[PDB]
């Protein structure tokens, strides 16, 4: 089921506010968020 | 043996885009939005270059 | 009969203009992607109307 929490929860975070690094020009990382290889690519999001 | 592969797209000071770079999967790269979401100005970005 | 003619032209063109302007107000801000209303724009040409 992971995967359809996964966007379900992205699906929520990113109505709340902006992240400002990314107009920074620095990607951000791919941080694993479990076992058996599942990432993540996103930046904090700090701009509510 | 060994095709290449392109690992990565960038777009610079577009509509809706300052700097991003989206990392090409190897096998299938899927992107997901609302409409006007954008989608087509990426896959217009990597036909453009 | 030419003064005749472009004074019904004009006539009927007012008389569309108002018929489509007042029918504008028909429509309710559709939300559409970013797109927020639609609307009809109606306008005598002014090539035409030289
Ligand atoms: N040339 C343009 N001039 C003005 N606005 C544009 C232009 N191209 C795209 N847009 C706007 O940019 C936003 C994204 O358009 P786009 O077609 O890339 O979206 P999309 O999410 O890929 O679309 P869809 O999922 O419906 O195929 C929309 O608001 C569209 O109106
Ligand atoms: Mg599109």
């Amino acid at each position: 089921r992971h995967f359809d929490v996964a966007r379900i929860l992205v699906d929520q975070a990113v109505r709340l506010g902006v992240a400002e690094a990314d107009f920074s020009g620095l990607p951000a990382e791919w941080l694993a968020i479990n076992d058996y290889g599942a990432k993540v690519q996103a930046h904090v999001i700090d701009t509510y | 043996i060994e095709r290449g592969k392109f690992r990565s797209l960038t777009l610079v000071n577009w509509n809706g885009f300052f700097a991003r770079t989206f990392d090409l999967d190897e096998l299938v790269t899927t992107l997901s939005g609302g409409n006007g979401a954008g989608k087509s100005t990426t896959m217009a970005a990597f036909v453009t270059a | 009969s030419s003064k005749s003619v472009a004074n019904i032209i004009r006539k009927t063109i007012q008389r569309e203009q108002n018929r489509i302007r007042m029918l504008n107000q028909g429509l309710q801000a559709v939300s559409f992607g970013q797109v927020r209303g639609v609307r009809l724009n109606v306008n005598v040409r002014e090539s035409h109307a030289i």
